[PDB]
This record gives C-alpha cells, sequence and structure tokens, in this order.
RNA sequence: ACGGUCGAACUUGACUAUCUAGAGGAAGUAAAAGUCGGGUUUCCGUAGGUGAACCUGCGGAAGGAUCAUUAACGG
RNA sequence: CGGGGAAUCAGGGUUCGAUUCCGGAGAGGGAGCCUGAGAAACGGCUACCACAUCCAAGGAAGGCAGCAGGCGCGCAAAUUACCCACUCCCGACCCGGGGAGGUAGUGACGAAAAAUAACAAUACAGGACUCUUUCGAGGCCCUGUAAUUGGAAUGAGUCCACUUUAAAUCCUUUAACGAGGAUCCAUUGGAGGGCAAGUCUGGUGCCAGCAGCCGCGGUAAUUCCAGCUCCAAUAGCGUAUAUUAAAGUUGCUGCAGUUAAAAAGCUCGUAGUUGGAUCUCUCUCGGCCGAAGCGUUUACUUUGAAAAAAUUAGAGUGUUCAAAGCAGGCCGCCUGGAUACCGCAGCUAGGAAUAAUGGAAUAGGACCGCGGUUCUAUUUUGUUGGUUUUCGGAACUGAGGCCAUGAUUAAGAGGGACGGCCGGGGGCAUUCGUAUUGCGCCGCUAGAGGUGAAAUUCUUGGACCGGCGCAAGACGGACCAGAGCGAAAGCAUUUGCCAAGAAUGUUUUCAUUAAUCAAGAACGAAAGUCGGAGGUUCGAAGACGAUCAGAUACCGUCGUAGUUCCGACCAUAAACGAUGCCGACCGGCGAUGCGGCGGCGUUAUUCCCAUGACCCGCCGGGCAGCUUCCGGGAAACCAAAGUCUUUGGGUUCCGGGGGGAGUAUGGUUGCAAAGCUGAAACUUAAAGGAAUUGACGGAAGGGCACCACCAGG
C-alpha cells in the first residue's frame, strides 16, 4: 500500500517520476529518440524529392495495389514511403519534383491497408493535389 | 508478535487493579529494602530479587510497598552493576555462541542466530546510548566480548 | 549525437557545405 | 504495530455499526477518543458511554443507536485553513446538509460548523454520517 | 627597448567527436519456369547432446478426473 | 534565458511562456583597452581567428541579433512607403534632432459585430373556433410549391462633398445612380456503425479506389466514381502535427499486483517514513495603567503590513451593441479612473487542542534568610593631596531552615530474567538395520537376461538358482499422519556431547527500547565449476542391438562425467497460497499439536501415596479443516481476496495493450557457466482472464431394416 505520511513528499514525487518513465507515450515525448527518429525531424509537414513510384500491396483481407512514391527529403536526406490519395493522382507526380508531404494521421503508426506508410503527400510542384485531382489549377514543371 | 521470530505470544503477567499494600504482609518499606540490599550482596540481578521476594517472602510488588523499582533502589544505594541486565545476558548469550562457533565451523543455524543476537545487542546498545546508561563510546565488539561479562 | 559543442560543431560543418554549394550554383 | 488509537476506535465503530450491534468496546481509550465521542453524541449520532478504568489506557463501552451511517478519520492530520476546508467538506461530506469533519483547534476538538463560527482552522481528525 | 601582466591565437603528441571521398569484401531483392533434385499431460531451473528448437539426466510444480474400506481389540 | 503571465481544467492537476512589462545576456568568435559620472561600449578603438570589400598590387576599408530590404534556410513570417502632428527622449535648447514611436501598405494568426431577403394578395395544404347525428359549411391562424402576381425597403458597389489627419486613407455624415431570381448566383465536409444525413439511379467488378477504427469493393456496392437528394457547421470549413481534457490508462485527492501485466527465495539491517495511555503570567521604574522580563522552544491556526503595472476576477459607465476603452454626465458646474486575489520563504500580534522538545535521580535541585574569599561603589565624607569616606553591585563558597522536597503507569507494545516442558530444528562423535554389488567355498543343473517380439550380453573354465561367510559404498522403508520443527532452502536408525529456539506460566525486571525498511550482510533445492578422497547403485554424453517410403527420439544391454564425502566457488527453481510485513475490527463449530488450569471415574496384574496412560470441560499461541446469503469480486471463488466512489491504520517492493526482449550495449560480480542492472529503432489491433452453450468426435453404449447381412433362390 501507499505510504500516507505528512513528511513523504520526496517519496511521492520520486516514485511518481520514476513510475511516469513506463508509460509509452511519456517515454515516446521525453527520452529523445523518437524526436531524432522521426524523418519529419518533429514537423507538421515536409518537402523531398521524389525518387520512385512504387506500387505497395495491401495487407491480406484486402487485395489492392497502393500507389505510394518513395521520396528523399530535403533538409535531412532521409527516405520515405507515402501515399498518393484518390484515384488517378499518381499520374500527376513524375520523378524528380518538390512533394509536400504530410502524416497519414495515426502520429507514426501505419494507417489501414497500407503497411508501412506513415506518410500522405499534398502538395506537387507547390500546386495541392485537391486542386489537380478536382481540376482547378495546373502544375509546371 | 516476536521482534526476531514468526511468533506471537500472550504470555505476561498481569498486575491487579489494587495498588494497595495487602493487610496481612507485615513489612515495613524499610524491611523491604534492606531485604534487597543483603541479596544485592549475595549478588542477583533485579529480576532474581524480585522473584525470591515474591516466592518467599510474600511481598506481591515491590513499588508498591517501598514506592520505589528494585533498580532504582540500588542505584540509590550504589548496588547496580554498571552495564544494565538484559544487555549483559544478551552478550553473554553472544559470547556462549561465539564459542560454540568457534568449536563447530560447519554450523550455519548458529551462525544465523549469532547474527540475531548482535542485532538485539545493537539496538539496546543504541537505546542505552540515547538514555545516557552507557558511555556514548560504548561499542559491542567481536574480539573485546567476553572482557565486559 | 550527443555532447552539446560536438553537435553545433556538426551543425556549422553542414552549414558550411551546404553553403559552399549555393555559391557554386550562384556564380553560373 | 498498533498506531492511531482514533482509527482503531472509529473502524471498531463502523464496523458494529454495519453489523447493527447494540453496544461496542472501544480499547485502548484516549483524551481525543472522548472529544470525538462527545462530538458525536452532541449530534444525536453515537449515543451515551462509559469509560472503564483499568490503571492502564482505560476502555470505552459506546452504547449504538441506528443512526451512524460512516464513521472515519482522516489521516495524516492535515493542516486545515479555513479558506481550504470548503473542499473539504465537498470531498467528504455526502451533502450540504448533514454530516461533520470533526477537527482539532486550539479552541478545542470540534466540527466543521463551529470552527466556522468561532473563525478558527486546525487539523482534520474525521468525518461521520 | 628591457622586464611584468592580462591574453587572443599558433605549433606539436595524446584522448577524442564530427564532416566528407574511397579500391575491395560479404549480402539480400527484381529479371533467368535456365542445370540438378510419426510423436508429444502441461511446465520450471540447470547440464549435456553441432547455436536455438527438441530430447535425455537431476531436483521441483499442478496451472492434472479420489473409487472402495475403516464402531470390536476381549477370555 | 528567469519572472509577471498563457492554454486547459469539477476538485486536485498537466502543459506552455523566443515574444512588446520587470531582470539578465550579447552584438561574427575570443581577448584587451581609450574616454568618461557611468562601457570591458562594438551605428568606439586595438589585435588574433573566420569571413569578406575596393585596388593603379604600394595600400585602404569592414560587422543589420536597429528600420526597411536581399540571399540562404526551411512546413513556417509584411513596405527598400509617409511624419516627428501624438507619446516621450536628448542637446547650449520654448526653435534642432529621433526607422524611438506614430501613420498608412501587406495580413482568413486570432478576437468582436454582422448581409446574402422581407412582405401582401391569389391557388392548392394542414391545424384550430362556431353550426351540424355525420358528411360537411364558414372569417382563424400557419405552411411551402409557387416552372403565380405585385410593389415597397435596403445595402454591397459607382461616386461630389464635408469630416478625419502632419498630409492623407479608412470608419462615421451625406447628394446622384444602384435588386427579381438565366442576379448582386456560399462554401467546406459528409450520407454502413461510432455520428446527423439514401438500403435511390448509372458505372466499376477484391480492379480502380474508400476507410482515424470496425470494415466496404471478387456481377443485385446503404461505403469506390458519379447524378439527384439529404445532413452539419457556416464567411468559413477540411487536413497534418505538438499539447490539454477525456485518462480513476501515472492514481495526493484516486488505480493496481490468486487465476488477466505485476509481491524480492528467505531473514537481518542503516538512512528514510511512521510511532501506545499519561499532566486543568508577574517583581521593579514612571503616569487603575504605560515601560522590564516574558513563556523551553517551535510546528499549526487567526490577525496585521508588505508584496509593480499590464493580465485574471470584479464595481461603474448605452464604445449604435459587443470584443474593447477609461471614460463620462448636467446645462460653467457634477463627477470617476474602485475593490479582491496575490502560493513558499521572511516580518507581525493573539489562540494553545494536535505534534515534537525540555525542565530535580553520582542531587554541584529550587525558595528564603545566616555568613565568608575575590573583583568592584562613580556619589554623602563644603574646597582639598589623601591611608580610610560609607553604601551598593558581580563570580567561587560554609552550614541552616523550608518544599506533601523531587522517579506518570507498567500497553491483550517490545526486550531480558526465571519455571517445567516440547519438537524429522542445527553441529560433532557414535550405534544399528537390511538390501545391492563384488569376492571365496559348497550343492544341483543348461540355461539365464531382456522385451509388445526380439537382439546385444553372460554361460558346462560352469551362468541363473540354493547355502554359509567376508568387504565396500549407498540409503534410513513400513511406523509417517493435511502430525511436528525451522527464516527460508529444508528436516526421520540408536546413544552421548554442544550451543540455540517457539509456545506456555508468572502479583519478576527494564520502561517505549518499537513497526517497515534504500544501502549493506547471512543462508539459499537440483544442476554446474575448482582442489583432495571415494566409487555400491543409478546414469546426462557415448558405444552397440533392434526398428523404417524418408528416422537421426522412444526401447534393451553396457557405460563416462556425475550421483557420496571434505574445503572452496556459483546464487538460480512452478524457490507457490501462482496470494508483502505489522496492527485493529467483522459469524459459528469441533477435532488436532504443544503448554497450563478444573474434575467425577478406569488403569500401572484391585497400584499403599503422589505420578504416567486414558476420560470430560476451559484458556493461550500453532498446522489444518468444515459450515455460512458477513461483506466483497470479472467471476471462479475468498472469513480474507472483507471492513473501497460511505474511497486515508503504518510501511516495503513493484505493474501500466501484445511483441522486439530480459535481447543489444555499458557497468558490476564470477575460474567458467553465467548472475544482477537493462534499452531503442521497429512491429501490431488485439494478446489475455473467468464463466456459457454444445457442431462435430477418427468417443462409448443401444434399437431397427432382404432398398443391410447371414442360409439360399
Amino acid at each position: 500500500g501507499k505510504c500516507r505520511g505528512l513528511r513523504t513528499a520526496r517519496k511521492l514525487r520520486s516514485h511518481r517520476r520514476d513510475q511516469k518513465w513506463h508509460d509509452k507515450q511519456y517515454k515516446k515525448a521525453h527520452l529523445g529518440t523518437a524526436l531524432k527518429a522521426n524523418p519529419f525531424g518533429g514537423a507538421s509537414h515536409a518537402k523531398g524529392i521524389v525518387l520512385e513510384k512504387v506500387g505497395v500491396e495491401a495487407k491480406q483481407p484486402n487485395s489492392a495495389i497502393r500507389k505510394c512514391v518513395r521520396v528523399q527529403l530535403i533538409k535531412n536526406g532521409k527516405k520515405i514511403t507515402a501515399f498518393v490519395p484518390n484515384d488517378g493522382c499518381l499520374n500527376f507526380i513524375e520523378e524528380n519534383d518538390e512533394v509536400l508531404v504530410a502524416g497519414f494521421g495515426r502520429k507514426g503508426h501505419a494507417v489501414g491497408d497500407i503497411p508501412g506508410v506513415r506518410f500522405k503527400v499534398v502538395k506537387v510542384a507547390n500546386v495541392s493535389l485537391l486542386a489537380l485531382y478536382k481540376g482547378k489549377k495546373e502544375r509546371p514543371r | 508478535g516476536r521482534m526476531h521470530a514468526p511468533g506471537k505470544g500472550l504470555s505476561q503477567s498481569a498486575l491487579p487493579y489494587r495498588r494497595s499494600v495487602p493487610t496481612w504482609l507485615k513489612l515495613t518499606s524499610d524491611d523491604v529494602k534492606e531485604q534487597i540490599y543483603k541479596l544485592a550482596k549475595k549478588g542477583l540481578t533485579p529480576s532474581q530479587i524480585g522473584v525470591i521476594l515474591r516466592d518467599s517472602h510474600g511481598v506481591a510488588q515491590v513499588r508498591f510497598v517501598t514506592g520505589n523499582k528494585i533498580l532504582r533502589i540500588l542505584k540509590s544505594k550504589g548496588l547496580a552493576p554498571d552495564l544494565p541486565e538484559d544487555l549483559y545476558h544478551l552478550i553473554k548469550k553472544a559470547v556462549a555462541v561465539r564459542k560454540h562457533l568457534e568449536r563447530n565451523r560447519k554450523d550455519k543455524d548458529a551462525k544465523f542466530r549469532l547474527i540475531l543476537i548482535e542485532s538485539r545487542i545493537h539496538r539496546l546498545a543504541r537505546y542505552y546510548k540515547t538514555k545516557r546508561v552507557l558511555p556514548p563510546n560504548w561499542k559491542y565488539e567481536s574480539s573485546t566480548a567476553s572482557a565486559l561479562v | 549525437e550527443l555532447s552539446r559543442v560536438d553537435q553545433r560543431h556538426r551543425a556549422s560543418q553542414l552549414r558550411k557545405q551546404k553553403k559552399e554549394a549555393v555559391l557554386a550554383e550562384k556564380r553560373q | 504495530v498498533r498506531m492511531n488509537v482514533l482509527a482503531d476506535a472509529l473502524k471498531s465503530i463502523n464496523n458494529a455499526e454495519k453489523r447493527g450491534k447494540r453496544q461496542v468496546l472501544i480499547r485502548p481509550c484516549s483524551k481525543v477518543i472522548v472529544r470525538f465521542l462527545t462530538v458525536m453524541m452532541k449530534h444525536g449520532y453515537i449515543g451515551e458511554f462509559e469509560i472503564i478504568d483499568d490503571h492502564r489506557a482505560g476502555k470505552i463501552v459506546v452504547n449504538l443507536t441506528g443512526r451512524l451511517n460512516k464513521c472515519g478519520v482522516i489521516s495524516p492530520r492535515f493542516d486545515v485553513q479555513l479558506k481550504d476546508l470548503e473542499k473539504w467538506q465537498n470531498n467528504l461530506l455526502p451533502s450540504r446538509q448533514f454530516g461533520f469533519i470533526v477537527l482539532t483547534t486550539s479552541a478545542g476538538i470540534m466540527d466543521h460548523e463551529e470552527a466556522r463560527r468561532k473563525h478558527t482552522g486546525g487539523k482534520i481528525l474525521g468525518f461521520f454520517f
């Protein structure tokens, strides 16, 4: 049982911080290795250069080829696979162009069918995928 | 609950509610004190003096008859020894276990109980150092142990 | 990275490299 | 070992209140225990009692009515200022209409409403309802 | 100009830490349909058996499905 | 960088604070200085280092983390504009100057207000009031479709002017123009569930795609792509990320640890934390009062004064309302510009419960007086030089009186005595028992061994069997139990020694000495490792024999280390009650082990007395059990796993979805094996726990049938 005395504030705060280190979110936030392993470097978005297009197979009960691209981030050079969302949207991307990439949703976790993909593309050649898909703007090269 | 045992005994004395000297005890406080003096001259602990007075002379409680307890009467007269009774017996027990362990080398039970008796000695000496009955530099040593007894 | 002076030295090195590349591409 | 003899007393009183007994024997006794039971008596909660004097710490025989729901000690005796008494009587008491934080102050042992009247603070001992 | 002082910075070794070029080494991946083709109840610790698995030795657990019998005991 | 503060929030809390107010720091990096009231100043100087500018090649000049601007960097951020009019600052100064600051520009960071219609008549449509048996009949409102009409009312815009201002812009005030739906046209996300809103129509056909999560799509898709329609918020609405609440999933309030994640093998022990009853204001100086001590000291509580402004709360006040602001109101006056909060520490003055602590026990203890020794009185010896003025004050002391002279009690706290016992508790020595194995001799025979079958093996140089002995090493059965002892691991042949130990008994003694424990220590099955000794049995490795489409484990014979001892290491177990320790309370019962008490009887061949063995009851600590709707719990179950949202007795270790993994790496310990401490990247939507039904059983028993069989045609 818990110590409950009047002069036990040191034991209580010491025990709380040691046992705080056993939480998954607390350790991911405060130990410093998750921020050094994060490709985005703790940023909401990052810009990169497309290296390859790649077709990634959906996890077992779904059967599809999810269209992704392999990008290399500008600021650190780390390599990323990023999903291109809507249908036909892969045809807007060519090789070696700037791509703005955001998170997919689950803060570093794979989302849905796509295995190992944490990222989705947001912009190509500084026009959004949404305006390109709905035909609101055109991309230069 | 014992301090170093898993047992929980209830064996102990129960004083009566009557704190008065009984009528049939025809002893003054002076004669009881003098009896304590001669028993100390024979050479005994205060516990033994209390037992001898209880068994043979009808003195149910010395501090109800004289108004003081036995070791205080001894200390005021000057017949109390320098180290206390319980501590002296603890040291004597530890000395006996030490002698037995110098005899027998493979006895681990004796080594365990020896550790327990040393711990009792240290706790009692710590208490008597606080109360200034022992000198502050008093210490129990493994080697100079039988010199005290 | 460790050792704050070392990671600041690493950053200064990388700044020098990239800035040398920029000064290369701007003379042409 | 035994610490907090008030805790022992209040626990034995509660455990006989749940079983619905008519009298409780609490041993050992204290001045703090006697002042607590007096406060519980003056609101009609505990009922009239006896102190048995053995020449050691006494015993108390408490006659019980079926009125006490919970009798409790708060340990340690936290320092309760008058500005933080409201949070205490929100945490411990079931209603704003009844129930009592017993606290000891330099005016004596009282309940919280008397401490509001006498304008003092003290250390928390318990609560009963 | 002598001397002192404060003292940037330099040179030389050690201890480092980083950045950046690299002959070669050892891999996988995609392209070659090319060539050849029965047993265990469930465990634990330790040791051996080619690393582990698994099996055996030794000591432990149940976290493994109690039927039947039981009054005399004296001469 | 720190504070003021900010976001969130029941209460407790978590997180942020580069950033305009206060403080510090620095001008590319160091270092040194001049001047001066003030600088280690950089819109000063001197070097070095790193950059870099102009050169006629000798030399010369540098410092935007000021305002604007540029490059670079990136997910991420404005004009190379106007003015000293305001606020203020400097100077010799009513006058000069100010990228301070003010003003516009950019500006969906964010906050406030607020359009995109309103109305009437007609045509259908409901719901009401009156009259009617009802149908119905009306004058009462309401509603949209209006692929119906109609004029009224407005700003958005275009635009004179005034106003504003340093000059302007904007707002406000105002002329002229400005509205019928093909305009002056609202978006962004959704429509299976969570979660409001379609099982509509076409396309697609596990593709393309969707889908935070569960999932949808493989030819009837409520989920994709579309069309229509509906839903939500709305001048905004989606997404990514950090962070807060949800999270009682970090738990002080307030979690958990038998079986789900989880209590250390055991005990000792220091720090730390916690700790049982007990005790109801006055002598001197000054005017009944002020000064002087207070009172052992605090902790606690209440008061007071101090605690920047802005912020926050909040008073007043029609900024056209509001967010704001600090103003305003009345016919020269009247007023405002409050107040609270402001941890902790520190000053202050009351309270005295709670909690620490002290006050006399070798009495060199108080309070009075009677005295001594030494050091001192700053005035009374008119003016004096004085040996002495006296008086009075401080420190060491001799007896005396006086105090009711002075020691809370003896914890169903603990230690220590003492008493008679008790036990597979431990150590050393000693005694015995069989059996096994080997050896000797004797008897009789050809088999014996092993298996599901065999085979390997032994064996007429005589096995196996039977007898008499001898030795070696092991092991202490049955008696042996839910019996005992120990801290746990553990512990069973006799006898003797050795030292311990629980319980019980006690009108014994001490008097709080205690509980739980970081650190540190002792012991710790089996296996294993170093040295010596020994080897009977068994036996990992290993050898054979058997066994098969593919057998390399099972099985049998043999057998090494080991198994045994002595001295060292090792420190692990399903080291289990898968259940910390100490204290308290909450139902019952009779068996048992030890100790004690009370009592008829039977027994020691009727015992002569106590004593043992039994019998009946009580008490205390034990090992367990049964019974119970105590109350708990996911339940199974549990008198603890209870006394828990009516949540606080003290304290120790320890868990936080499954894996990666008790893995890597470092440290430490060990001869080694390994032990202790112990990650992350990554991966995943469930792993797990307690119950509940009974498909199918290659599970078992039965019954029936010439569309089953038997004997036949």
